């Protein structure tokens, strides 16, 4: 460690290979293109370009941006997002009954551009205008 | 499924764990915190061509904490190399990263990564940065801060490595799914 | 577990243990491999790990703990060689040779080990640069000798060979000192004649396509350095353009070879050696054409397609074309019968320049570059290149990448978006593109026009419309603006202009108008010269614009105020004066709109256009009728600004109502803008609202302190103090870009200043370190920048307020508040620089804490911090040095000296500071001239410490002899001696000074460096003269 007050501590005062045969020395002489399923038999309703966030407990991380999709199974409901580019898979979530989907987030000036959200593995925020930030909630919201 | 090996190099300080970390859990990490010897991390997307798997060899650059050194190199069959363009003496130490990589992985395709273009001091510009031309190189000016392109270095990896460059990331598929506290914190961004 | 095992030296080495351990570490994964790494890495590092390396060599089975046993000795022989007795020495050597002969003779490890072979060649050459020649003066010979006795060892000896010529030659400045470079340079010059020797047999007679490659990759290599004559006054010449360009397997590393023959030191009048460079080149490109593949070749299609090492080779291609025909072309250019050669290998050029990778594509533009600009110079050689250039014009303009004043462009699912990152990658080639085309156009104004009036009448026919040609083609005609006459860029202008409007009309939609409006965009603000003749065309596009700030696409309004601000920054000339067939100035009537012109912009963009409408103003320069004009544009923010004053003096809670907080920001960030384009005119303005601005800064500064009572220290992560301290920083930044800015300086001295420390300096002070805001630190050196001359006692005062409270935010650690830090070192190194004397004044106490913060910088591994401490260090030295023989100097010298010398050379040497090498060195150079230059008065010493009547020079080296046997107890005293021979010896040549600390950083890695390496300098000077000397002799024999 360095300590402000101190003097720097920098000029302070106060037989290889024999019984073995080498030894001598010099006298020794595929990828296929396939088909990758979304695994999406189901309907893309609303979709918006999105930032997420994450929360396990200090504090929230950012998480990835790219399309977060609402899916309809022809039947079922999930939320489905992808990282933009590389595009894995950072949220999937079933819309079952008792869904917990907050508007807004206080901590940040543009809030009202935001939405919260309780997820099987801790919590995400979702960030999208603010016209779109509401059809994402109604959206959500009309389902189970 | 075949998973290749990515030794990732460079000196310390111009991002390399954080690049790591970027496509591992999409945080943007601010601390430095300084590697030591090397860090495994598993890292995979999905491609026309199927699934592909990274085993990422995240080695440190300080030379103290240099551990194994280029023994971290053996049986790699990619590497990036990635320098600070706001630090001159990371772009001044690319060949040497260069050299002691090449001597142990003779035939690979490799990155160059000029890492935080996004801070305004630029100080490695565009027309000092030519080490690659004549190394067979591919070269990208990136960003972990901004994500400018952050996932350019794995296509180009990609498409070498599945020998064809028709190769382009698709969906990963999705498979079935299995606070008043936090408002007011602030966010990281 | 039992990993650890192989860490206990007390019992012998279990192999089977570290096999195991090894493979779980390269062949395991998650916590296993881990922690195997872990110790594996111990393992390498126990000082007495090499004693095992040669059981490990012999008997592990395992590739890898032999490569990592190979790590161990060169960590043995790099540092601690000559520590050895003789029998380690000669025993380690002859064992390297022994096994990597084995290694050799054995084809299925020499098939399959490669990388175990390569690593023990290069234990090998580490050992010659302890070794080689003087203590194995036989070794290149017997080495060329085991050629002979297989294939195997004779590519093998390639490997050898290339290896030491790279750790001699390429790799050597600062790895090992000066002096070792040298006698290892000149050792291997001495016995290149027997390398070639076997280099060329191999060349001529051999079969083996494994050994004729690493024969060609030495070859490579040795082109570095070696004299001309043995490229020239060989065959090697012919046998590189001929046969090895022939041949599939030899063909990359040929070319890279020839490649580097282009760049050997020729000589300029020596007529058989041009015939000779003509020849190669020749040679070479008939083989391509035989070879490989014609010059009319598709090389897009080929390089696309990506089969085999076609793209390395076609990357290899254009830098061998591009290379020899920089330094050559004109080799080329006056004898007709090699006018063909010239053209196929520039079409070879035009060609490869259609590839689509961007870094190959910069690498033939830079060539492009430095063929036209030499053609615009010289206008006679024009016509030789007509008909490259003219292909070369369609090549640019079809690929002009987007220029950073585009801000609309397309995302993944085809939609056309605001950009969401400037790409400075982009913008540099962007504009590398404009200078070729700019003097492409030159070279023939007529066929650009006419090419690109062509190519835009495609466009509008549709048979080549897409939003990429379109915007290729507005970039590229955005990029000549100046190449034409006025009079033939008029109708230029109104065929674009008239040609893009009529797209705008049959291409509708969104993404069709967005590409549009950002091509018509870019051109028009390309177009100033064209603006500035036609007032109504001029006028028409600025309601164009203002008509593209209500498009509901946001890259159209970003870009549509950037516009604006590009056009009026050149043409506002023509918004003051009244046009003819107007009633008033322009401006006046762009003020009076404001509310209707701005409604649909975000603030950003609504500052930027009142910005612009600043540009406009500062142009009128009757100053009534511009502070009548600069009142009326801040009509709007004057009148919001007067109703939230009055509202929250009434009421100070509604400084808490987030809504209150961006009112006033933007307000605020409003007059920023304004006052960034008005700069000295923004002074009427800013007194309009200081007074009633800062007594705000003073009422935030306590619902802050009511907010930190009632809550305690987590108050400042709330979003209402937050809020606060955002109305704090935007009035420092309003404050900071008008002083910045002013000329009326004793108005910011007589009326300014005085407020604003009132109101800033106390609050800082006394606030908790959690709510200081770093911008005042920023501030007050804007402040000590412009006026600090003018007010001695002001700045006593800032550095009063601001010093001692903010030292004890960043004297704990080096990452706590670093902004903070930051700002500190800044204000610092301002106030040391334009105010000295307010350090004089400090208390001898607080003096020592300046010193103290700067040597906390210097230890700093930020480099922004680093680097401002290094200079504090340096400017506090030059103030000192600039008081003369005086009792504070002399203090500070007896204080203070010997502690900056230390710290210095403490991060010069420690291997954590290494950017900031340079900067030590003037630090140090500085400091040993107050010394050897007799610029201290009064002894360093004091009297206990000497002989009665010591000089400060002997106290100096004798002080860090022994600071330096300190720190680095393995250098002998001569070593220390010798350098600070040497340094003191050095002190005013720059280059000659840090090429020794170069030197003493190696010396102190190793045990055993020659004491002599410190007269590199000298000795070269004297060797030297002997040269000279010679030279002139000669000269006097050439003629009696
Ligand atoms: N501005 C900016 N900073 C970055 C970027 N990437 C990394 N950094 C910062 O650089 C610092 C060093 O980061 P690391 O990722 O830990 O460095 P490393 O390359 O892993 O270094 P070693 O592990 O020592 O070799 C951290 O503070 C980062 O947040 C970037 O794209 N932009
Ligand atoms: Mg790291």
């Amino acid at each position: 460690k360095f300590v402000f007050g101190a003097a720097s501590k920098f000029g302070t005062g106060f037989a290889f290979g024999s019984g073995l045969s080498f030894g001598s020395g010099f006298n020794i002489l595929l990828q296929k293109q396939e088909v990758k399923s979304g695994e999406e038999s189901e309907e893309c309703i609303y979709q918006v370009n999105a930032k997420l966030y994450q929360l396990s407990n200090e504090g929230w991380k950012e998480r990835g941006v790219g399309i977060i999709k609402i899916n309809k199974s022809k039947d079922k409901t999930r939320i489905v997002m992808r990282s933009r580019g590389i595009l894995k898979v950072i949220l999937n979530i079933q819309l079952v009954k008792g869904f917990t989907v907050q508007k807004g987030f206080t901590g940040s000036l543009q809030s009202e551009k935001f939405i919260r959200l309780l997820a099987v593995d801790a919590q995400y925020a979702i960030k999208t205008k603010k016209e779109t930030t509401d059809e994402l909630y109604n959206i959500i919201v009309k389902s189970v | 499924v075949p998973t290749f090996k990515l030794v990732l190099v460079g000196d310390g300080g111009t991002g390399k764990t954080t690049f790591v970390k970027r496509h591992l859990t999409g945080e943007f990490e601010k601390k430095y915190i300084a590697t030591i010897g090397v860090e495994v991390h598993p890292l995979s997307f999905y491609t026309n061509f199927g699934e592909i798997k990274f085993d990422v060899w995240d080695t440190a650059g300080l030379e103290k904490f240099g551990g194994l050194r280029d023994g971290y190199y053996i049986n790699a069959q990619c590497a990036i190399i990635m320098f600070d363009v706001t630090s001159r003496i990371t772009y001044k130490n690319v060949p040497n990263w260069h050299r002691d990589l090449v001597r142990v992985c003779e035939n690979i395709p490799i990155v160059l990564c000029g890492n935080k273009v996004d801070v305004k001091e630029r100080k490695v510009k565009a027309k000092t940065i030519t080490f690659h031309r004549k190394k067979n190189l591919q070269y990208y000016d990136i960003s972990a801060k901004s994500n400018y392109n952050f996932e350019k270095p794995f296509l180009w990896l990609a498409r070498k490595l599945a020998g064809n460059p028709q190769l382009e990331f698709v969906a990963s598929p999705a498979l079935a799914p299995p606070m008043e506290q936090a408002t007011a914190l602030p966010l990281p961004d | 577990g039992a990993m650890e095992g192989i860490l206990d030296f007390s019992n012998d080495l279990d192999i089977a243990l570290l096999d195991q351990v090894v493979s779980t570490f390269y062949q395991g994964s998650g916590v296993q491999q881990k922690q195997a790494q872990e110790i594996l890495t111990k393992f390498q590092d126990n000082p007495d790990a090499w004693q095992k390396a040669d059981q490990i060599l012999q008997f592990s089975t395992n590739p890898q703990s032999k490569f990592i046993a190979l790590s161990i000795l060169d960590k043995l022989i790099t540092r601690k060689w000559k520590l050895l007795p003789n029998d380690h020495r000669i025993g380690i050597r002859n064992f390297v040779v022994g096994m990597i002969i084995s290694m050799c003779q054995d084809d299925e490890v020499f098939k399959t080990q490669k990388n175990l072979i390569n690593k023990s060649d290069l234990t090998l050459v580490q050992i010659l640069k302890q070794e080689w020649p003087q203590n194995w003066p036989e070794f290149i010979p017997e080495l060329i000798g085991s050629s002979s006795s297989s294939v195997n060892v004779c590519e093998n000896n390639m490997i050898v060979l290339k290896l030491l010529s790279e750790e001699v030659f390429d790799f050597s400045a600062e790895q090992m000192t000066q002096a070792k470079a040298l006698h290892l340079k000149n050792s291997m010059s001495k016995e290149f004649e027997q390398i070639f020797k076997l280099c060329f047999q191999v060349l001529e007679q051999g079969s083996s396509s494994s050994l004729i490659v690493a024969t060609l990759e030495s070859l490579l290599r040795y082109l570095h350095w070696i004299p001309y004559r043995y490229i020239y006054e060989t065959n090697i010449l012919e046998l590189l353009s001929t046969k090895f360009m022939t041949s599939p397997d030899t063909r990359a590393i040929t070319l890279k070879c020839l490649t580097e023959v282009s760049n050997l030191k020729i000589p300029q009048d020596n007529d058989l050696i041009k015939r000779q460079t003509v020849l190669f080149f020749q040679n070479t490109l008939q083989q391509i054409a035989t070879s490989v593949m014609p010059v009319t070749a598709d090389l897009k299609a080929t390089y696309a397609n990506a089969n085999g090492n076609d793209q390395s080779f076609l990357q290899d291609l254009a830098m061998f074309l591009t290379t020899y025909l920089a330094r050559n072309r004109a080799l080329l250019e006056s004898d007709e019968s090699l006018r063909e050669l010239l053209l196929n290998a520039h079409q070879y050029l035009i060609q490869l320049s259609k590839i689509e990778e961007r870094e190959l594509f910069k690498t033939t533009l830079d060539y492009w570059h430095n063929l036209v600009a030499d053609l615009f110079y010289e206008p006679l050689k024009k016509h030789i290149y007509e008909e490259i250039c003219s292909q070369l014009r369609l090549v640019i303009i079809e690929n002009m990448v987007r220029p950073e004043e585009v801000l609309v462009v397309e995302n993944d699912e085809g939609e056309i978006v605001r950009e969401f990152v400037k790409e400075s990658d982009t913008i540099q080639l962007y504009k590398s593109e404009r200078e070729v085309l700019v003097y492409l156009t030159h070279l023939n104004v007529i066929d650009t026009e006419e090419i690109m009036i062509s190519k835009l009448a495609r466009q509008i026919d549709g048979s080549e419309w897409s939003w990429h040609n379109i915007n290729t083609l507005s970039w590229a005609i955005g990029s000549i603006s100046g190449t034409m006459s006025e009079d033939t860029e008029k109708r230029f202008v109104v065929t674009v202009i008239k040609d893009l409007l009529d797209l705008t009309v049959k291409k509708r939609g969104k993404d069709n108008k967005a590409v549009v409006a950002s091509d018509i965009m870019y051109v028009v603000g390309q177009y100033p010269r064209f603006l500035k003749a036609h007032w109504n065309f001029l006028r028409t596009v600025i309601l164009k614009l203002f008509e593209f700030m209500h498009e509901t696409h946001e890259g159209v309004q970003d870009m549509a105020c950037d516009t604006f601000i590009k056009i009026v920054q050149k043409c506002k000339y023509h918004f003051v004066i009244q046009q003819p067939r107007e009633s008033e100035p322009f401006i006046q009537t762009i003020i009076r709109d404001i509310q209707k012109t701005t409604a649909d912009l975000q603030p950003q963009q609504v500052h930027t256009f009142y910005k612009a409408c600043g540009i406009i103003i500062s142009e009128e320069r009757s100053v009534a009728e511009r502070n009548r004009l600069l009142s009326d544009l801040m009509q709007l923010p004057n009148m919001a600004w007067d109703t939230i004053v009055e509202q929250s003096t009434a009421n100070p809670t509604l400084l808490l109502d987030s809504e209150t907080v961006k009112i006033i920001a933007n307000i605020i960030k409003t007059n920023v803008a304004v006052c960034t384009s008005m700069g000295a005119d923004f002074y009427p303005q800013l007194g309009h609202i200081y007074y009633n601005m800062l007594q705000l800064y003073r009422a935030v500064s306590s619902m802050i302190s009511a907010q930190v009572a009632a809550e305690g220290l987590i108050a400042t992560k709330t979003p209402k103090v937050r809020g606060l301290r955002t109305i704090k920083k935007e009035i420092l930044k309003l404050v900071e870009t008008y002083i910045s800015k002013a000329r009326n300086l004793d108005d910011v001295v007589k009326v300014l200043v005085e407020p604003l420390l009132n109101a800033v300096l106390e609050d800082y002070m006394n606030n908790v370190p959690d709510a200081r805001d770093a911008e005042v630190l920023n501030c007050m050196t804007t402040v000590v920048e412009k006026v600090g001359h003018m007010i001695p006692q002001g700045v006593i005062l800032i550095l009063q307020s601001v010093f001692e409270c903010t030292l004890d935010m960043i004297n704990k650690d080096f990452t706590e508040y670093p902004e903070h830090r930051v700002e500190f070192y800044k204000l610092l190194k301002v106030i040391n620089e334009k105010s000295f004397a307010a350090f004089l004044e400090l208390p001898p106490a607080a003096f020592k804490l300046f010193v103290d913060a700067i040597c906390w910088a210097f230890k700093h591994n930020n480099r922004d911090v680093e680097v401002n401490g290094l200079q504090i260090a340096l400017d506090l030295v030059k103030n000192i040095e600039r008081m003369g023989n005086v009792p504070f100097a002399n203090e500070f010298h007896k204080n203070y000296f010997f502690i900056f010398v230390s710290e210095t050379f403490f991060v010069l040497t420690d291997s954590d500071h290494k950017s900031g090498f340079s900067k030590q060195a003037l630090l140090l150079m500085k400091l040993i001239s107050l010394v050897y230059d007799n610029k201290i008065s009064v002894p360093l010493y004091q009297e206990a410490e000497v002989p009665q009547g010591t000089s400060n020079q002997v106290y100096l080296s004798q002080y860090l002899a022994n600071m330096l046997s300190n720190a680095f107890p393995h250098l002998t005293s001569e070593q220390i001696a010798s350098f600070l021979s040497a340094l003191t010896k050095q002190y005013k040549d720059l280059v000659v000074f840090k090429g020794t600390l170069r030197d003493f950083l190696v010396q102190i890695k190793e045990v055993g460096g020659d004491p002599t390496d410190y007269l590199f300098a000298e000795d070269k000077e004297n060797a030297l003269m002997e040269q000279n000397r010679l030279e002139r002799e000669k000269a006097a024999k050439i003629g009696g």
